[PDB]
């Protein structure tokens, strides 16, 4: 139990996907205007990561791993294309789920809904799992925790941007440039965990 | 009994004696166009026209059927208009005693009268304008009803009159107005008061509720927050006790009752007291020979929420029961922001004045500082007793976020509900105007 | 070689399994059933339509098309429809043209609604009665220097049911027109010769539609007349091609046939007892003439009314006989005309300058209750802005100000 | 000129509307009160820096070597020239003078550069210069080592004023602590001048660890002043007879200053109490768990209170109203988060001996979220018509 | 969608054809170029061995010629530090660490960690100044993703780390993994002792920068805690009893003659 | 003409106006050499992916389009990586830690979705080249400041002599962390929208 709690805390705080590792930044900077939109996107990203990491764990350990099927055969050059294919199929199903049941979020996401496939944090999590040689249970916990940390990051950014309705930002900075500055200050704040081993 | 803990009683000098005297002779009265929310007049008189008491002066384009009648009999001498021809006031010079007369009933038939008959009599007399709705503080539409009519029989405003002294002289009329209101409500009638005794109505749907504490315990918005929370689907009407006496008199005699009792108080008033006057009376004629020499500001209402009565606005407002006079503070003080402050009032404890209990202050119209951005040191939460997040709501109002403000409780509020927030603001924001702008937006897009 | 075969086979199998998993639950999340789109509403008279389309496209297919103006994208916003059951949310792009009170009633944009399930509409009965006509041109005379007067008649003795201030849509096919082919009398062709306007030409690749307002009133049986201005390129950009629809309508001659789509309701006069003030300038004479003639002749209203017209020169004024006859017949109508920049050959005596200034200086300044009367408006955008500013300074409310921005 | 008259005089305006009477308090009063509350800490800090330096110098050098050392440093020979002495029998006047030769140039540099930036932004955006930069500048000048270079001070105040406040619209319009943002800029840009063992005492060639670094190495038995050979006592750390950042050392002086602005109603007792709660809880949990290899586990809460920048941060930097939560429950949560974060960085992060500036900057990111949770509960209460 | 793209047959044909083409091209590229990639890696390893030895070379021909001439690999038993029989040039210590069920280390005898295994026989490179052995290059590795380096000592061992130190395989964060991309950091290792008078490991990665002229002290990596810690753990282990301890004891005693 | 390769540099920049290549802009911009190599790789891959997607755009079902696009993109990147490892080993060692970032660079997929799926093959190729140029503009500008102020070097060549090397310059350690890249991109956007006021976002 302590092993998995330690792994979950590490995934959420010590190796946050957004304010550490600085991954999945495009939708983090674009879709953080409203807390509720960011909350829905964070839930979707959590679901995608939590299914993707264990499925790719199984696929790597049963097919792509060296000597997994036949002695003397690698197939490890197919890792990246297999991983992105799994993620792409998942986001394909998620698209019709959101179209049927969550039209407001479907419309708010816009062109960024199909681009959840190349959210760098999800592919990076699958790659980190393969590098670290996790088990199936470790993969489930790790994908869940990475999603949770990414969602926490984007929801905090949306809360700041909502408090900033009282700000007076210069027009050349209004929106994207000030959001870039805000994310840099957030990274400063998150440098508190830099040298801890969990 | 509801006890309010958060709030403030302003320790301003010049409190009135709660004894009624006869005031000066009034030669001019007016109706002020800008004091009715969302009102666009249609004039029915012209300069030089003779009028009677309860004769219609103008009408509302945006609220069909609502009439604005003459408090007195006389002649129209001015129709003052401001920028973009906004109606400022219609001034009548008192002469004669002609009036419009309505139907009268006995005391035991008022509670069983028909709602349509009551509405017709009130609208024709012009007394219908005494009611205001929450939300938006407007005269109700003449075809609408309310399940909650709130009677304001207490006053926590600084230098205000004591409603008990006024009501005890007009007990029959107060009870008659309560009976008429009970017939008119279709829900309940809420008589919000203090712990002292008042005349009572025997109708089972008229209830007395006692409120205790400092200002704003005597405010109708506070009362509705605690007894009947208002929203877009739940609308309440408010009316003060002097208008209830007027309603009782109207239905008992068939005549419009325009006599008022106001307090003339303030740091520059020689003998603060209660005076008998008439609705819309001239404040220049009322405060004549009553004020110390110097530069002063006359206010219709209180120092917290009142109208600067100058020029075309120098008349008693429809919803005002007191007149405040105080000095104009224009001096530049060297290092006055850094003095110890033994004679400086604050809700903070950064001046020496709070160490002297029972001190009263000769307050002036100075802004004790410059306009700045909001740095929230916790002053708003000290004076605000309703279940809201005041800092977040006030920042919504400053930023112009009407949907967020409506979520946070702006629909429950009048401008008088944010007066203490305006008072204690270190950045010197005026929050009643921001609230009214938000409410205008919400109504226009609604 | 063995590893290559293993790689290709395994990757192909993995992709095939993933795609089969997608197709399953594509079959469960995406319905393929029929749609009971109740176009009529109360009698549940529906249309069979494949899902995934657009509401305005389905309406056009069923033939009960609505007043669309730009084909989609949320630009025009004139495709107003009322839905009481159907799409469960309103698109934020629609909110730029739909107020909260309108959305509470059920107003929506037809170009943004997605056909996903059954729905019911509450279109006004006017939409159910719209239909198509092919007209006969009686004359295409020229009334001003850049202004035409087109007259049409409906065959078989029928008259279109319309109200004053209404407008129709005229269809045009693909056609290349040269400016030299127009016919203009000698009085109004002096400026054309001076500026050498005949050297232009216009080309139409696909059929187009445009909206236009009538210049008559319902008592003009079986005759539809119009006022059309030439769409000449701006003088500051002489190398711009001229307009298409205006040039095509100009090219029409007596005896030719044209095809209109039916009356549409807009810019009506509210039935009150308030005084009416009609301010028009440029080519906005058609709605003013329709309103004024309707009021004085059809229902014979006794309301006090007046007309103020601002022209460019003495050559551009017309219908003067009609307005003088109306004023002589009825004492409740008085009209005045002004010129912005009269020519020395005009020899004019009377009001000059901008029409809003003339109106303010002659009538509105001394008016007792400007706010108590109704203003109807049709003219150039700058003149619209000027008169709106003047009326707002006088204290007139928006509800008492009515206009139709047809575009000068 | 207009610059002096605006600050010296009161505006002389009247109310135009609304409440015709106003409270006496204003932003200028608030800011100058917070500015004056750190004067005891600043005076003790100057005196303590001077005394630490003199003790270490006389520990290291003697006679002609000490004279040559004095002649080669302008701080030392200016103290000698203005009447003081660098000898071991120096008095409080000499110590305060030597500490002033270090504090005053840092503060002058910071004030001038940051004021230039504020004046530029106010002129371009056409507003009046307000107060708040007074508090920002004096706090930044007090949270640095005595030996800090002036060009680094200029860069840090520039980053804090421009990147954290002015680009968001100025005073009241930001979300992050400006002085702590400038300190973080220095921390991550030039570590060798704001950390280590050569930076916290202004004696030439002197190397010494400070109390939080010594406890991380050997517990309470490792706390020794090497300049004087004495063991550091709890009373020493509370009074402020220890090295470190200039204005941080005296918990007593900081407490005297903080009592006044808490009583005045300017600083939030709910925030301060939350910080205390979080600190005590986390340190006591570490004490109960224990450790055989990390001596930071057995440091109690009352030793956490008197070491590092904890008291300075809790009393003056977490109490910044603009960077904090705007609700009362949010204030409690915000403080508890700061206290937990500080003890956590002190104990389980070996990269940093302290965690207060990082902890407050971390909590600045989550204050709006606490407010959001509280406001959603309020909105649900409203929708239920309350009762 | 379009035409008959929604058809199951069309969808399946499209995806199957694309998969066939893409996987064929990818697999042919991956299997065809494996030998060239391995040769490139081997040449890069012979370089950086030359570079740590200080022998200047550039180009494949020059690198290969200077190798097999200035360097001769040897086997070491680790446990005793005695030389082992030949076939040193084609030894795969990385694979031998996993295969043959070779020594697995207890969690208390780790340090560098995430090694979890150890080849019973290691490989060292002796650089020859003609016929004599002037000094020896030691490959050591430790965690921090996976970091492999070339430690350099002289025949005296305790008293000189010669010509410096090079990392030939790491994957640390750029801008923070500046243990190789900065030759300034790599130059600080020249002249370090690796041991004290008591003959125990003494290399220290000093956080915040080592004092000037200090022995056994080398500056840490700024902003790269836990990578400096991995570097410290690497030497803590590989200088101990489970690593090159016995071998370096035989050296300075007569092992290299 | 060349009006299409130059629009996404300033008028429709993929990072300053669209938000599409941010992660690598934070990752690779500590060195100008790495930024240059990444610019070339992204430009080449986006051009070829756009071409191949437009070649078959009329046969792609809407329910497998993400799979089709990502299969093409991943195959191109993998083949390029293998070729670099076999023939350009040093450049490959530069890009090895970032190879997986090229696949999930949102520019490649976003241009395939936005443009290639509805445009002609040669225009799609040109669009990919132009968006790569706009990406490289930002990358090189950010990398210039980061490398010069964090190491006193440009393309590895000594420009500012360092104190450790007997010079006078002390490197800025914040320039080796991501927040500096965040701030540099924000200020670059400020300058661009100052010179191009049409790109200012509305206050509403
Ligand atoms: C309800 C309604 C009623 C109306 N009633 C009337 C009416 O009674 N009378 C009336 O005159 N108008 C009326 N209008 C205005 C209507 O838009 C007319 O159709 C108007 O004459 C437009 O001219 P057009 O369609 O011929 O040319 P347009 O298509 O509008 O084009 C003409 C303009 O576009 C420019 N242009 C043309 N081609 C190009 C090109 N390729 N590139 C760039 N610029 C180009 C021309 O230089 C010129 O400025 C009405 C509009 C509405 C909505
Ligand atoms: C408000 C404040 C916050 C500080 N925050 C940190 C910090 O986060 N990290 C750090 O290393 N030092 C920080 N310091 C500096 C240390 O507290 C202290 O002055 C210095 O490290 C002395 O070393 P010591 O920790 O051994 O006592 C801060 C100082 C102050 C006044
Ligand atoms: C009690 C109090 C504490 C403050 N603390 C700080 C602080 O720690 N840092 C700072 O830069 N400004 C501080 N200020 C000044 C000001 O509030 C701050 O710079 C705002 O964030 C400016 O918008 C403080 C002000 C007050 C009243
Ligand atoms: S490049 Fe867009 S999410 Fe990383
Ligand atoms: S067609 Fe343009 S808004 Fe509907
Ligand atoms: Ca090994």
């Amino acid at each position: 139990m302590e092993h998995y709690i330690s792994l979950l805390v590490k995934s959420i705080f010590i190796e946050n996907m957004a304010l550490s590792f600085f991954l999945g930044m495009c939708t983090f900077l674009a879709v953080s205007k409203k807390v509720k939109t960011s909350f829905g996107l964070g839930i979707a990203v959590i679901v995608v990561l939590t299914i993707s990491v264990p499925v790719n764990n199984l696929v790597y350990n049963l097919v792509l791993k060296p000597d997994a099927l036949v002695e003397g055969v690698d197939l490890s050059f197919l890792n990246f294309i297999t991983f992105i294919g799994v993620i792409a199929a998942l986001v394909q199903i998620l698209e019709m789920i959101l179209d049927r049941f969550f039209p407001p979020l479907y419309n708010a996401l816009g062109i960024f809904l199909p681009l959840i496939t190349v959210n760098c944090a999800i592919f990076g999590g699958v790659s980190f799992m393969v590098q670290r040689d996790y088990s199936f249970a470790e993969s489930v916990v790790y994908g869940f925790g990475s999603g949770v940390g990414w969602m926490l990051a984007i929801v905090a950014l949306a809360g700041i941007r909502e408090k900033m309705k009282y700000s007076d930002v210069p027009p050349g900075l209004r929106g994207l440039g000030i959001t870039f500055i805000t994310a840099g200050l957030m990274a400063l704040g998150f440098m508190s965990f830099s040298g801890v081993q969990l | 009994m509801i006890t309010i803990k958060k709030g403030l009683d302003l320790p301003i000098a010049g409190t009135p004696s709660q004894v009624i005297s006869d005031g000066k002779a009034i030669k001019k009265v007016a109706l002020l166009g800008e004091e009715y929310v969302g009102m666009r007049p249609t004039m029915h008189v012209r300069v030089g026209d003779e009028v009677k008491k309860a004769q219609i002066l103008f009408e509302d384009k945006k609220n069909p059927g609502v009439k604005f009648t003459s408090p007195v009999s006389g002649k129209v001498v001015e129709i003052n208009r401001g920028a973009k021809r906004v109606l400022q006031s219609v001034v009548i010079e008192v002469a004669g005693d002609d009036q419009v007369t309505f139907d009268k009933f006995e005391a035991n038939q008022l509670a069983s009268l028909n709602r349509d008959a009551i509405k017709t009599q009130l609208v024709e007399s012009g007394l219908w304008t005494a009611f205001r709705t929450r939300p938006f503080s407007k005269v109700p539409a003449i075809d609408s009803t309310s399940e909650a009519i709130f009677v304001t029989a207490m006053d926590t405003n600084p230098l205000a009159a004591e409603p008990t002294v006024v009501i005890n002289e007009q007990s029959e009329a107060f009870v008659a107005g309560l009976d008429v209101l009970s017939a008119l409500t279709t829900g309940k009638v809420y008589v919000c008061k203090k712990g002292t005794s008042l005349p009572r109505s025997q109708q089972p749907n008229v209830e007395e509720h006692v409120f205790d504490g400092p200002h704003p315990a005597g405010l109708a918005g506070t009362h509705m927050h605690f007894l009947y929370p208002v929203s877009a689907d739940h609308v309440a009407w408010s009316i003060n006790y002097q208008d209830v006496i007027a309603v009782g008199q109207l239905f008992l005699t068939g005549e419009l009752y325009t006599q008022r009792v106001v307090s003339l108080a303030g740091p520059v008033v020689n003998k603060p007291r209660l005076v008998r006057t008439v609705m819309g009376a001239s404040l220049e004629q009322l405060v004549d020979s009553e004020i110390m020499p110097g530069e002063v500001r006359i206010i219709s209402g209180s120092v917290l929420s009142g109208t600067k009565a100058t020029g075309p606005h120098a008349y008693l407002g429809r919803y005002h029961l007191q007149v405040s006079v105080l000095r104009e503070g224009r001096d530049k003080e060297l290092f006055g922001w850094a003095m110890p402050g033994k004679n400086k009032f604050s809700v903070t404890r950064s001046f020496l004045g709070h160490l002297f209990k029972g001190q009263v202050y000769n307050m002036t119209t100075t802004t004790n500082g410059s306009d700045r951005s909001m740095v929230p040191i916790g002053n708003y939460e000290k004076v605000m007793p309703l279940d809201m997040e005041p800092t977040l709501l006030l920042r919504d109002l400053c930023a112009g976020d009407s949907d967020s403000a409506v979520r946070l409780g702006a629909l429950e509020l009048d401008e008088e509900d944010l007066a203490l927030c305006t008072f204690v603001c270190p950045g010197k924001y005026e929050y009643g105007q921001l609230l009214r702008e938000c409410l205008d937006k919400i109504e226009k897009e609604g | 070689m063995s590893t290559i075969i293993f790689g290709v086979v395994m990757f192909t199998l993995i992709i095939l399994a993933l795609v089969l998993v997608i197709l399953f639950a594509k079959s469960k999340l995406v319905p393929t059933g029929d749609i009971t789109i109740s176009i009529n509403g109360d009698p549940e008279k529906a249309i069979v339509t494949q899902p995934g389309g657009k509401l305005l496209t389905a309406l056009a297919g069923a033939g009960v098309f609505v007043s669309s103006a730009c084909g989609g994208g949320g630009s025009c916003g004139q495709c107003r429809v009322k839905i009481k059951s159907g799409g469960g949310d309103i698109l934020p792009t629609e909110l730029d043209h739909i107020s909260k009170g309108e959305a509470r009633e059920g107003e929506r944009l037809a170009c943004q609604v997605a056909v996903k399930a059954d729905m019911d509409l509450e279109l006004p009965e006017e939409i159910f009665g719209v239909k198509k006509w092919e007209c006969t041109v009686i004359s295409n005379d020229n009334k001003a220097t850049f202004i035409k007067e087109l007259k049409l008649a409906i065959p078989d003795g029928e008259s279109v049911p319309f109200r004053a201030g209404g407008y129709i849509q005229i269809e045009a096919p693909a056609h290349h027109v040269k400016y030299a082919d127009f016919d203009v009398p000698e009085k109004y062709r002096g400026d054309w010769d001076k500026f050498n306007l005949f050297r232009y030409e216009s080309k139409v690749d696909e059929p187009i539609i445009r909206a236009y307002s009538m210049a008559n009133y319902p008592e003009e049986f079986g005759i539809i007349m119009l006022n059309v201005r030439i769409a000449t390129p701006p003088p500051n950009n002489p190398n711009v091609p001229p307009g298409q629809m205006s040039s095509y309508i100009w090219s029409l001659k007596a005896g030719d046939k044209c095809t209109i789509s039916g009356p549409f309701g807009e810019f009506f006069a509210k039935d009150t007892d308030a005084e009416m003030v009609f301010i028009g300038g440029g080519a906005g004479m058609a709605p003013m003439r329709s309103h004024i003639f309707d009021q004085l002749k059809r229902l014979k209203s006794k309301r006090k009314m007046s007309y103020w017209y601002g022209a460019r020169s003495k050559r551009e004024m017309f219908y003067v006989e009609d307005f003088d006859g109306l004023a002589a017949e009825n004492d409740n109508f008085v009209w005045h005309c002004a010129l912005s920049d009269p020519q020395p050959e005009d020899n004019w005596t009377g009001y000059t300058g901008f029409i809003h200034n003339v109106l303010y200086e002659n009538y509105l300044k001394d008016h007792e209750a400007p706010e108590d009367c109704e203003y109807y408006m049709c003219g150039p955008p700058m003149m619209n802005a000027a008169v709106i500013n003047m009326l707002k300074n006088l204290g007139v409310e928006e509800e008492n100000i009515l206009l139709d921005d047809f575009g000068g | 000129y207009e610059a002096a008259a605006t600050l010296f005089y009161t505006p002389g305006l009247v109310t135009k509307r609304s409440s015709h009477v106003r409270d006496s308090v204003d932003l200028k009063r608030i800011m100058i009160m917070v500015w004056l509350a750190v004067f005891p800490a600043m005076f003790w800090g100057m005196y303590n820096a001077g005394g630490q330096a003199i003790a270490a110098l006389n520990h290291l050098y003697s006679g002609d070597q000490l004279a040559a050392i004095v002649a080669g440093n302008w701080h030392y020979w200016l103290t000698e020239m203005l009447g003081g002495t660098m000898s071991s029998d120096a008095g409080w006047g000499s110590k305060m003078l030597l500490g002033a030769t270090y504090f005053l140039p840092i503060y002058a540099t910071v004030f001038i550069v940051g004021g230039f930036w504020e004046v530029l932004f106010c002129m371009v955006r056409k507003h009046e210069v307000n107060e708040g930069f007074f508090v920002t500048s004096i706090l930044f000048a007090l949270i640095v080592p005595p030996t800090l270079p002036l060009w680094q001070a200029a860069l840090g105040i520039t980053f804090g004023v421009v990147v954290a406040k002015e680009v968001f619209g100025g005073t009241g319009r930001n979300f992050l602590n400006p002085a702590l943002a400038g300190r973080a800029f220095l921390f991550f840009a030039y570590p060798a001048q704001i950390s280590g063992d050569l930076v916290w005492t202004a004696a030439d060639g002197y190397s010494g660890a400070t109390a939080l670094s010594q406890w991380a190495q050997g517990g309470a038995g490792a706390l020794i002043n090497n300049a004087t050979g004495q063991t550091i006592t709890w009373m020493d750390a509370f009074i402020g007879n220890i090295p470190g950042s200039i204005g941080e050392v005296s918990t007593l002086a900081l407490m005297i200053g903080a009592a006044f602005i808490v009583y005045m109603g300017i600083a939030s007792w709910r925030i301060i109490g939350g910080v205390m709660i979080g600190m005590i809880l986390l340190s006591t949990l570490f004490n109960v768990i224990g450790s055989d290899t990390n001596a930071m586990f057995n440091m109690p809460w009352h030793w956490h209170l008197v070491l590092g920048g904890f008291a300075f941060g809790m009393f003056f930097m977490a109490t910044d109203p603009v960077s904090a939560s705007f609700t009362n429950s949010g204030k409690w949560a915000y403080g508890i988060l700061i206290g937990v974060m500080c003890v956590l960085i002190r104990v389980v992060n070996p990269a940093y001996p302290e965690g207060m500036m990082l902890a407050i900057l971390f909590a600045n990111l989550f204050a709006p979220l606490f407010d959001h949770v509280v406001v959603e509960r309020n909105i649900k209460r409203r929708l239920a018509r309350y009762g | 969608m379009a035409s008959n793209n929604d058809s199951i047959k069309k969808t399946l044909f499209v995806v199957i054809a694309l998969s066939l083409v893409c996987s064929i091209i990818v697999s042919a590229a991956a299997v065809g170029l494996r030998d060239k990639q391995k040769e490139n890696a081997a040449l890069d390893k012979q370089s950086k061995i030359l570079q740590v030895a200080g022998i200047e070379a550039k180009g494949s021909k020059q690198i290969v010629e200077l190798f097999n001439k200035s360097i001769e690999p040897r086997l070491v038993d680790f446990n005793t530090g005695d030389f082992v029989e030949g076939d040193a040039a084609n030894y795969d210590q990385r694979k031998a660490a996993k295969e043959a069920s070779e020594s697995i280390k207890l969690t208390a005898e780790q340090d560098k960690a995430k090694i979890q295994r150890r080849a019973n026989v290691g490989v060292v490179y002796l650089v020859k100044d003609g016929d004599k052995t002037s000094k020896v290059i030691l490959p050591v590795h430790g965690n921090g993703l996976w970091s492999m380096m070339y430690a350099f000592v002289a025949v005296e061992t305790d008293g000189n780390t010669v010509s410096g130190l090079t990392y030939y395989e790491q994957g640390e964060t750029p801008g923070l993994g500046g243990e190789v991309e900065n030759p300034a950091w790599r130059a600080q290792w020249v002249g370090k002792k690796l041991f004290d008078e008591n003959h125990k490991p003494a290399i220290k990665i000093v956080k915040g920068g080592a004092p000037q002229g200090s022995e056994h002290g080398v500056d840490g990596l700024s902003g790269a805690y836990l990578t400096s810690n991995g570097v410290q753990n690497t030497f803590d282990f590989w200088l101990g009893d489970m690593g090159f301890g016995p071998f370096l004891t035989k050296v300075r005693d007569g092992g290299l003659n | 003409l060349k009006k299409s390769v130059l629009a996404p540099v300033l008028d429709n920049n993929p990072i300053a106006l669209q938000v599409l290549g941010v992660c690598s802009a934070l990752a690779v911009t500590t060195k100008l050499e790495t930024a240059f190599v990444m610019t070339l790789a992204v430009m080449f891959v986006t051009a070829l992916s756009n071409f191949f997607v437009s070649l078959i755009r009329n046969h792609i079902p809407n329910s497998v389009r993400i799979i089709v696009q990502m299969a093409i993109i991943a195959s191109l990147v993998i083949v390029v990586d293998q070729i670099l490892k076999a023939y350009l080993y040093d450049i490959s060692k530069q890009l090895s830690v970032f190879v997986g970032l090229i696949i999930t660079n949102c520019i490649v997929m976003g241009r395939a979705e936005a443009f290639a799926m509805k445009s002609e093959p040669i225009p799609s190729f040109i669009d990919g080249i132009g968006n790569g140029l706009g990406y490289g503009f930002v990358l090189m500008t950010v990398g210039f400041f980061r490398e010069l102020l964090g190491s006193g070097k440009l393309f590895g060549l000594e420009v500012l002599p360092l104190i450790s090397n007997g010079g006078w310059y002390q490197p800025n350690g914040l320039m080796l962390l991501a927040p500096s890249a965040f701030f540099l991109i924000g200020f670059m956007i400020w300058a661009i929208r100052t010179f191009k006021p049409e790109q200012v976002e509305a206050k509403e």
